[PDB]
DNA sequence: GCAGACACTACGAGTACATA
DNA sequence: TTTATGTACTCGTAGTGTCTGC
């Protein structure tokens, strides 16, 4: 118990990664053979592309190899362009290490080193240029593993010459069991729907819903009543505002009467809850409504999303709420 | 792996004043100086590829003969142009006592010379300044800009202009009756239209296509070279209608190989060198052209976002 | 440490000293601002070049006429020199000047001077530039061209003096605070496109978008004659006195804490 | 120190009588630190995080944690800036803000974070201010926290959630932190004062500081104090609510921005943005303390508030990818007259 | 116990032919076999070329049953070397295929003994099979004078002209400083058999080499007494440096018109 | 290089050894080898979008001039090799002066991915190529022309890379198969031309992932379905039926239809942004207003989903905007 | 031969440019 | 004058090396 439960559960195996299913059979069935293309893992936060890779490198080499075949840079490292220019360059042209008789005879060691470039989003452009040329010459000795949560930010040539592989956001459905797997070994009393709710709230990452059910847990310990934790109690430690505060927001917007809407916002944001999750319960109230027409559902729809990308911006929320709810109570 | 031919470009470099054509009075004037002798201080300033060092280089052979391996100093990026190893060159170069004829001078030619730091220039001022009666400097900038206004204010000023189409042609003409390659008219005014007044570039064009096809007919011009993409937006800006705004971009740039970041330079380009519609119009296009500019250095390019950028291009010169 | 050198010769010397530059506002030649007898010479009026021009012509056998001389100093910008290198390269094919070529050779020869920040601004903010017929010889073009001789200047000369002229381009059934507010959206704009250009990805290929959207659009609305006079900026001074001020309150900051 | 707002700080979470569901909440995480996750406290500003903070390191190891001292550490960059930016640190974890240069802070948090994970097992690191960091420094801890967690652990304090980026809310665990409720800012008030040697001649005078202070506890303190200090130690029941200057400064503008709606105006305006400016204060604050003071004056119309919040939200969006503040006030300033008039 | 082992008699050797060719070039491609150690490597600017080979007789023991490519740096071949007693007695070790050789730094004898270890570099360029052909001259002068010329001539000019015609050599020179025409006679003395003039010749050349390769040459001239420069029209420059067992050749392209 | 071949991945294991096996730019290849056979080749500057075949068909041509060992008479620089102005000043000077070392011919110098070059180092190789054009050829691969001098631009012939048609990645996929002892339905192989968007590593890469996704490599035959699951993009039915649901049905049931596409196999609202966008432009219509809006809220959007955020918030966004899109047409 | 003298290469800190 | 990397230039300094000399 030395570890939070989003590490202590980490996969260790590639079996043992319950989502993305195809990119897991890729990789597997590569494993048997030896041609690995040049990887790039992409998706949301939280959908397991780090231990992917760890668990993939380490059923490669093995534990012995990690130290001697892996190199792997952050942007914690430093990566200019000279850096690209001549670590990465001299890691790449460099011959493969002697594996042992124990490693060949026990684990499947392929004859080349895996360079893992984790957020590699972060990289300027003249350093992928640099990167390009690297890639493509050494080849035949070592393999790239680009993980990058944002595809955009690679640039066209990387993305062409490294094989994608979109890792899915891990919905209810998808990653449900690792719950109740987690909920088994840890011994976490449970209602029936709370693990929906979890990864409800948890918007497409299973760390978030890891997080939450320790949390969850460790209160229940702190209480000790030997009582299920009801979906109430999860809702409240995820931050997500209360269905009554929503109904009353929602009130207010309907009246009109600025100066009414302007004091409850102030008194909302005194209370602090965070606006991406107040837009996203207005979101799931008002578009899922039958009581409204088509054309305010456009507009809401329109001011819903220019709202989150402004705060996803990250700004003042407190105006950009006050100017959300005031423009959806014009409507 | 046999000798490769010289290319036409420099096999047919000229060697004397006469065979440069375009920009007549400079030339008669570069020649009234060959045959006269006192040849002052000049900077040299044009488009590329218009016939700016060659005739640097044919001045530089006409007015001092034999003494062309010595009495020149030619100078040029290749070299490291620096303000402490190279004043020194210059400066022995210019105290060099070399005997020529009466009237001709020991030539610097400070080739591709907008390049250089500014102390460089500033030590060429007083270096230029002193020794003015044994030696003669030739700059030759595509860019007069870089060059600071005290060398400036003691050099003559030859400003090169655009071939126009008629000399290209009496030239390409030439070539083509000393080289006898069968040639039709209409492909001719293709390899101008396609070199927009760059001389070199018509040169190579018309090898690739000799050397590609035989006849330089203009379905095997086109077919070798494209039309220049600068055309290609301007006609694609200054549509009325939208569909055919986003037709034309498709088929003659996405489907064509052309990368979204070019089409937005080019399209910048061609809206700020733009004269017809209004300057305020052309003011908001900028904004909505360097807005589509900045998302595509941002990473997001996309067939989708270049259509948006018409899309509003319209909004804006439809007047709502 | 060259300055440094010579204004501690000009403290200490017993022999005559004299020193030759072109331009006293630079800050590098501000340690010279007491230390010498400044004598400042100006553009020559062009009378006494019209005399030493025509003495020059009857030396050399060619002919010139008057009028000509009043347009070469004016296009050459006062610069005797040029004036004579001019006349030389005229003289070498057509010794004969006319009042036919005039406007050839000045064209030919006109001399594309960089621009003082302050002058910068005046030319900026003159209303004949964004007028339909002065846009025929001076196209936008030429204001990016105009911009980019101090890039780093004019995007702070433009914001301080925007808003005190009286505006002459105003559109029809707008008033000043309107033109006023649109420039400084375009103001703000060009404010995230630079800091986009100097940033960690460093898109320098952006100067010409921020040269529109921080010079030319805001100045194409508020277009006129001074309310007051081109001032100075002040946002760097501000600014300066605002770091040390951030430093001072992070010192007690870090004190008591 | 003889300031109240500093001399009466709950040491421990028995004397944290601000929030029982936060405090028990707290008191869950402490119950078994062994696998405590990083953390990341969020709220209105004055609340108490740091507060809290504390209490919960103290309560994690024991009593010590609020013994601190000063060591300065010498960071160099690109060229050679010296940039030397002291740590507050302590035995048994270490505190750190980004008041460095934001260009640069990332460094700082490389080399720093790298020099405290050479090896009681963890050492907690406490972040002030995290929402002032430059997603530069964000992606390092990305995998700083997530390489090495059984040796380090971080508390992430920040008022705001909005620029920490996605992967830094995933990984750090999430608690709130709600401001005050009156009465509960009026019995701390009474609490304090009843400690001291101020008299009162009735509680409304608390609850006036309470409705002031806006649900912030800190500048309630500090106005208290500042009263008491004013009043000769005995609070009169007739006392003008005191505010800050700056707040003085933003309402004279208001007024000058609604009374006189012409370009000179504009120039007093943004005379005083820029002494404001000079006066040490962010733009975020600045800006949404005008946008509320505009729309809290009586004589505009709902079309003409309607407008200003939304130019105050786009040019909020302006601030957040801006970096010299001054035009964007001025904009807003300038799009506000043209509305008003 | 290691399939390929090569003890030197010193480091002092392999230090010396290490720091020959250092400069010149950047990646080395060794080549073990039972005859013995060669390596062919290639300048950057794919110029100069620098063979080496070794012979079994300058080890004291030598032993390498099965062939082994180990392409190397020669900037941390150097650090390492850099580091070590010279006295000492290196011996090279490595695997069957290995990732990396070992480098016995023994100290003098006994007690102290070092393990420096150099990852092994993955060059698949196959040795150039360049030995020799039909050569129009040959020519053999001590390395001192020849090293003498070289360094004197460079600082006259960028480039070095020489030229071999009826059994004479002549170096020229010509650049902005002046112009160097050394110029030497062939002889032989039974006095001192070191200094002599070799020359043969088939058929007059004229060939002109950089300077800075040139100083690159001669920089090794340390290695050997004597140097053997072979020229042709339509072959490289050799530049044979004779070792005590075996040669460093120095494969130099001359330029063009 | 270790193994030989069969260890490395499809896109660098069928790389093109010779001029016959570039496909797709008939007209570049037939007058580069009509330049090479008559024996002038003057500097050539390659230009095209990634994956077309540049570098494949310059390596192909240094190839079949030279011998074998390519790579010793060629000076090929790349973005990762250093390539200041000291090093054209330097390393670009040797190489043009001198003469070749090996044999007998003229020097050839590779500058792939030569857009990264700074603008002082075009200067310096302006008068570097000028100057020793006699007995050394320069050749230019770059993307980006924007980023070259025009000085530079003036001086290379130029030759554009198209993408690849569909009959060149027909016949590299026909090849790829006869050589892997692996079977594909048509249906399949048009799916992937749709797939490439004239990239031809993004066939090699799904072919490879693809084959990789079958259990038994042999025997069974890749459908559209297995392509469509293995690289992850939506299917074109999908496409129509979320268009459908979203211009008919109202807003419950196209919502509803949305999150059920997308839940159902893990589909990304990219990939379906441009579908839908695809599918909009084989639409006819009336009104420009349809178009303009389109076209503005769906970059909008795009922009917004490339910046990451919400993905729910951004599916009811693209909605709401078809769906406001396509009601001022009438 | 050891000592000084000598000029050389190597290294580090500072400044200025960045689209035509 | 802040900007914030990467490039190129310039200068200055510190040693490091061989060359003359007593
Ligand atoms: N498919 C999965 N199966 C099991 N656990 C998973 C899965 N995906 C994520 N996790 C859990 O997520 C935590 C770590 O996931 P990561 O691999 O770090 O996510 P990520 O790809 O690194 O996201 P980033 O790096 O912030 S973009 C561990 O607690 C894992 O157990
Ligand atoms: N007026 C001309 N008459 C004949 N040939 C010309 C002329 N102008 C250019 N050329 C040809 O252009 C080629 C070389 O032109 P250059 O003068 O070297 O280009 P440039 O003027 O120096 O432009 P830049 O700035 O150096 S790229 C040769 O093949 C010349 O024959
Ligand atoms: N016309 C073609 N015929 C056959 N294979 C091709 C063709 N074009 C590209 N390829 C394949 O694409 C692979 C990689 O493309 P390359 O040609 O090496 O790089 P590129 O096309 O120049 O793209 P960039 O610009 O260098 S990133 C090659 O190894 C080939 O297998
Ligand atoms: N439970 C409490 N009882 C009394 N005072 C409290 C309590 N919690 C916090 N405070 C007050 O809050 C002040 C510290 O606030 P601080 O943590 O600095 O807020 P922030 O973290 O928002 O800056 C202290 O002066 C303390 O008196
Ligand atoms: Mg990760
Ligand atoms: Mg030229
Ligand atoms: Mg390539």
């Amino acid at each position: 118990a030395q570890q939070p439960w989003v590490e202590k559960y980490r996969p260790k195996n590639l079996d043992e990664v319950t989502a993305q299913d195809h990119a897991v059979t890729v990789l597997k069935k590569t494993l048997k053979s030896a041609n690995l293309p040049h990887m790039l893992f992409y998706g949301p936060p939280g959908t397991g592309k780090t231990s992917t890779i760890l668990a993939l490198t380490k059923e490669l080499y093995g534990p012995d190899l990690m130290k001697s075949r892996i190199l792997e840079l952050n942007a914690s490292d430093e990566r200019g362009i000279s850096i690209v220019r001549e670590k990465v360059k001299n890691f790449a042209r460099l011959t493969v290490s002697k594996p042992s008789k124990h490693d060949l005879e026990n684990y499947p060691c392929p004859p080349y080193k895996i360079i893992i470039l984790d957020e590699a989003d972060s990289m300027t452009a003249d350093a992928q240029s640099a990167l390009r040329r690297t890639m493509e010459t050494y080849s035949g000795v070592t393999r790239f593993c680009l993980i990058c949560n944002y595809v955009t930010r690679i640039i066209d040539p990387l993305a062409s010459r490294c094989s994608k592989f979109r890792f899915k956001a891990l919905d209810a459905s998808n990653a449900i069991d690792r719950l109740r797997f987690i909920s088994e070994q840890e011994n976490v009393k449970c209602d029936d729907g709370v693990l929906e709710r979890i990864l409800d709230i948890s918007a497409g990452d299973l760390r978030r819903g890891i997080t939450l059910l320790q949390s969850a847990s460790k209160g229940a310990q702190y209480l000790g009543d030997g009582k299920n934790i009801t979906s109430t109690q999860v809702e409240e430690l995820a931050g997500v505002v209360p269905h009554d505060i929503l109904i009353e927001i929602v009130e207010k917007v309907k009246s009109g009467d600025f100066d009414e809407i302007k004091k409850y916002v102030n008194t909302f944001m005194k209370s602090g809850w965070s606006a991406a999750s107040v837009v996203n319960q207005l979101h799931e109230y008002y578009i899922t409504n039958d009581n409204f027409d088509t054309n305010f559902k456009n507009q809401i729809s329109w001011l819903l999303f220019t709202t989150d990308s402004r705060l996803n911006n990250g700004t003042n929320e407190h105006i950009q709420l006050l100017n959300l709810l005031v423009k959806i109570s014009q409507l | 792996t046999l000798s490769l031919q010289l290319p036409w470009v420099e096999k047919y470099r000229p060697q004397v004043l006469s065979d440069i054509v375009g920009n007549k009075e400079t030339i008669d004037r570069l020649q009234q100086i060959a045959k006269d002798g006192n040849m002052p201080h000049m900077i040299i300033s044009g488009m590329p590829g218009i016939g700016k060092t060659t005739s640097v280089h044919c001045l530089a052979h006409e007015l001092l003969g034999r003494s062309y391996a010595d009495g020149v100093l030619e100078l040029n990026a290749s070299d490291d142009r620096g303000i402490d190893v190279v004043r020194n060159q210059i400066k022995h170069f210019a105290q060099k006592k070399l005997h020529l004829p009466p009237g001709k001078h020991k030539i610097v030619i400070l080739d591709e010379a907008d390049s250089m730091t500014a102390g460089a220039q500033q030590a060429l001022r007083r270096t230029m300044e002193l020794y003015s009666n044994s030696t003669r400097f030739a700059f030759a900038c595509n860019q007069s800009n870089k060059i600071i206004e005290p060398l400036q204010s003691r050099c003559a000023i030859l400003r090169y202009s655009k071939l126009s189409d008629e000399d290209v042609l009496k030239r390409l003409l030439q070539i083509i009756k000393l080289e006898d390659v069968k040639y039709t008219n209409d492909g001719l005014e293709a390899i101008i239209f396609t070199a927009e007044g760059d001389m070199r570039q018509a040169i190579n064009n018309l090898q690739s296509t000799v050397a590609g096809h035989g006849l330089v007919n203009a379905d095997n011009v086109f077919k070798i070279v494209d039309s220049p993409h600068p055309l290609i937006v301007k006609k694609m800006l200054l549509a009325s209608n939208l569909e055919d705004s986003i037709q034309i971009l498709r088929t003659d740039l996405w489907k064509k190989g052309y990368s979204s970041i070019d089409i937005v330079t080019t399209s910048f380009r061609v809206t700020k060198n733009l004269a017809q519609v209004k300057e305020s119009v052309r003011l908001e296009m900028i904004k909505e052209i360097g807005l589509t500019h900045m998302r595509i250095l941002e990473g997001v390019g996309t067939y989708l976002q270049l259509a948006s950028m018409l899309a509003k291009i319209h909004k804006l010169n439809n007047k709502a | 440490g060259g300055v440094g050198q010579l204004a501690q010769f000009c403290r200490k010397t017993s022999t005559p000293l004299i020193l030759i530059c072109n331009e006293r506002n630079l800050p590098k030649m501000r340690p010279f601002d007491r230390v010498c007898l400044d004598i400042q010479f100006r553009r020559p009026d062009a009378n006494s070049i019209k005399s030493r021009l025509m003495t020059i012509a009857i030396r050399e056998k060619f002919k010139l006429d008057p009028n000509v001389i009043d347009r070469l100093i004016q296009t050459t910008r006062g610069d005797i020199r040029q004036v004579i290198n001019l006349l030389s390269t005229i003289s070498t094919t057509t010794k004969t000047i006319n009042h036919e070529n005039i406007n050839e050779i000045s064209k030919a020869w006109e001399k594309n001077i960089a621009l003082k920040p302050f002058d910068i601004a005046h030319k900026m903010l003159d209303g004949q530039i964004y007028s339909d017929i002065g846009s025929r010889n001076f196209t936008l073009n030429d204001k990016i061209a105009l911009y980019f001789d101090d890039f780093d200047f004019t995007p702070l000369m433009i914001q301080e003096n925007y808003l005190s002229t009286r505006p002459s381009v105003l559109k029809p059934g707008q008033s000043h605070l309107e033109a006023v507010a649109e420039a400084a959206n375009c103001i703000s704009l060009g404010d995230i496109v630079e800091k986009k250009i100097r940033s960690s990805e460093q898109l320098w290929s952006l100067l010409p978008l921020h040269a529109v959207l921080s010079s030319v659009y805001p100045a194409s609305k508020v277009a006129g004659h001074m309310a007051g006079r081109i001032n100075f900026t002040a946002w760097l001074g501000q600014n300066s006195k605002s770091a040390k001020y951030y430093r001072l309150l992070q010192e007690i900051h870090y004190h008591t804490r | 120190m003889s300031l109240w707002v500093d001399k009466y700080r709950p040491k421990s979470l028995n004397a944290l009588s601000h929030n029982e569901e936060l405090t028990n909440f707290l008191k869950s995480l402490s119950d078994q630190p062994r696998d405590l996750p990083h953390l990341l406290l969020y709220g209105p500003n004055g609340t108490g995080k740091k507060t809290r903070c504390m209490a919960l390191l103290e309560s994690i190891f024991g009593p010590g944690v609020y013994r601190l001292k000063i060591d300065v550490r010498q960071f160099v960059t690109a060229s050679n800036r010296k940039l030397e930016l002291n740590v507050v640190s302590s035995p048994y974890h270490l505190e750190i803000t980004p008041s460095d240069m934001g260009n640069n802070d990332r460094i700082v948090i490389q080399e720093l974070l790298k020099e405290v994970a050479q090896m009681h097992r963890y050492k907690c690191v406490i972040i002030n201010e995290a929402n002032s960091l430059t997603k530069d420094a964000q992606a390092a801890l990305r995998r700083t926290m997530e390489k090495y967690s059984k040796n380090i652990r971080l508390i992430m304090v920040c008022d705001s959630m909005s620029p920490i980026i996605a992967p830094i809310k995933s990984r750090c665990l999430l608690i709130r932190c709600p401001a005050p409720s009156d009465s509960e800012i009026s019995t701390i008030l009474s609490d304090v004062v009843t400690n001291e040697r101020i008299q009162l001649e009735t509680k409304d005078i608390l609850k006036r500081i309470a409705q002031a202070s806006n649900g912030n506890l800190r500048v309630s303190l500090l106005m208290l104090e500042s009263m008491a200090l004013n009043n000769e130690l005995a609070l009169k029941s007739s006392s003008p609510i005191i505010k800050p200057d700056w707040i003085i400064v933003i309402h004279k503008l208001t007024r000058k921005i609604v009374k006189e709606r012409s370009v000179n105006s504009l120039i007093e305006c943004r005379a005083v943005l820029y002494d404001l400016l000079a006066h040490c204060i962010p733009a975020n604050i600045i800006l949404k303390e005008l946008t509320f003071s505009l729309l809290d004056v009586e004589t505009l119309n709902t079309t003409n508030k309607s407008s200003i919040i939304e130019y105050s939200s786009v040019f909020d969006e302006r601030l957040s990818l801006g970096n010299k503040a001054i035009f964007h006030l001025e904009g807003f300033i300038a799009k506000v007259m043209c509305c008003l008039d | 116990a290691s399939m390929l082992e090569a003890k030197f008699e010193e480091a002092s050797l392999f230090k010396r032919i290490i720091d020959g060719f250092k400069d010149c070039v950047q990646l080395v491609n060794f080549q073990c076999k039972e005859d013995g150690i060669i390596a062919q490597a290639v300048d950057d600017s794919r110029v100069l070329l620098v063979s080496l080979e070794i012979g079994v007789e300058a080890f004291q023991e030598y032993r390498c049953d099965h062939p082994v490519t180990l392409g190397m740096d020669l900037t941390s071949l150097s650090k390492i070397l850099r580091c070590g007693n010279n006295t000492d007695t290196l011996t090279l070790i490595a695997d069957n295929t290995p990732d990396s050789i070992i480098l016995l730094f023994e100290d003098t004898k006994k007690d102290r003994i070092a393990e420096y270890s150099l990852k092994l570099m993955d060059i698949d360029a196959d040795f150039l099979k360049i030995e020799e052909l039909q050569y129009d001259s040959t020519l053999s002068l001590p390395s001192s004078e020849f090293s003498k010329i070289v360094r004197d001539l460079s600082q006259l000019s960028d480039s070095i002209n020489i030229m071999i015609t009826k059994e004479t050599i002549k170096f020229v020179a010509d650049g902005d400083i002046g112009s160097g025409s050394v110029i030497i006679k062939p002889f032989v003395d039974m006095e001192h058999p070191e200094t002599s003039i070799k020359l043969e010749m088939d058929q007059p050349v004229d060939l002109t080499f950089g300077a800075k390769y040139l100083l690159d040459i001669i920089k090794g001239s340390s290695l050997s007494d004597r140097v053997g420069i072979r020229l042709s029209s339509e072959a490289p420059a050799l530049f044979q440096f004779d070792l005590k067992s075996g040669f460093l050749q120095f494969f130099l392209a001359p330029k063009f018109n | 290089e270790k193994r030989s071949k069969e260890n490395l991945p499809w896109v660098e294991k069928y790389r093109p050894e010779t001029l016959d096996e570039v496909y797709g730019q008939n007209e570049v290849i037939t007058t580069v080898r009509k330049f090479v056979d008559e024996g002038k080749l003057p500097h050539l500057l390659f230009y095209g979008p990634p994956g077309t075949g540049k570098t494949s068909t310059i390596v192909a041509l240094a190839r079949e001039i030279y011998g074998k060992n390519y790579s010793n008479m060629v000076l090929e620089l790349n973005a990762s090799d250093d390539r200041g102005i000291d090093v054209v000043r330097n390393q670009i000077k040797d190489f043009a002066s001198t003469r070749q070392i090996f044999s007998k011919g003229f020097k050839l110098i590779i500058l792939d991915e030569a857009d990264a070059m700074t603008n002082a180092a075009q200067n310096a190789l302006r008068r570097v190529i000028e100057r020793y054009t006699k007995n050394t050829r320069f050749c230019v691969l770059a993307n980006y022309a924007h980023k070259l001098t025009p000085a530079l631009l003036s001086r290379c012939t130029r030759f554009r890379f198209q993408p690849l048609p569909q009959e060149a990645i027909e016949r590299r996929i026909a090849n790829v198969l006869v050589h892997e002892k692996l079977k594909l339905s048509p249906n399949a192989e048009k799916a992937l031309i749709e797939l490439s968007n004239g990239d031809m590593r993004r066939v090699l890469n799904v072919l490879q992932s693809c084959k990789a996704t079958l259990d038994n490599p042999d025997e069974d035959e890749i459908s559209d379905d297995v392509i469509y699951e293995c690289c992850g993009a939506p299917r074109p039915s999908d496409l129509k039926a979320v268009l459908k649901s979203i211009l008919e049905d109202d807003w419950g049931t196209a919502h509803y239809t949305l999150n059920k596409v997308r839940s159902a196999k893990g589909l990304a609202l990219i990939d379906l942004i441009e579908g839908i966008v695809k599918i909009l432009e084989d639409y006819e219509l009336q009104n420009e207003e349809t178009r303009v809006h389109l076209l503005t809220k769906l970059a909008d959007i795009e922009y917004s989903i490339s910046k990451g955020g919400n993905d729910q918030i951004q599916g009811s966004a693209v909605i709401g905007a078809i769906k406001a899109s396509f009601e001022n047409e009438t």
